[PDB]
């Protein structure tokens, strides 16, 4: 899997900051955007309950 | 020479019945498609 550009370069921008606290902050904005966590092995079908 | 005779028969009743009952359904059906999202200027990205 290829990460996305724009991700990629959010990240980047996110650590060009000055301070430590704002590459965290930017980094929590970047990843409250984007995710925490890729789903990479998916179940397909249909369930009802 | 006399006799007499007298009675008295008194007698009381009551009943009383409450009767209360309540009822209530709810029913909800969600059928959801999506969600969609406006970028905020203060998220920083391009598209807003």
């Amino acid at each position: 899997i290829k990460l996305s550009p724009q991700f990629t370069s959010g990240v980047q921008a996110a650590l060009a900051k000055a301070t430590g606290t704002e590459k965290r902050e930017a980094l929590q904005n970047l990843f409250q955007e984007y995710g925490h966590v890729f789903r990479t092995k998916v179940h397909i079908g249909g369930v009802l309950s | 020479f006399i006799t007499a005779n007298s009675e008295y028969s008194e007698s009381s009743s009551f009943k009383n019945t409450e009767t209360e009952k309540s009822m209530y359904t709810s029913s909800r059906y969600l059928f959801p498609q999506g969600r969609i999202d406006f970028t905020t200027p203060d998220s920083g990205f391009d598209d807003v």
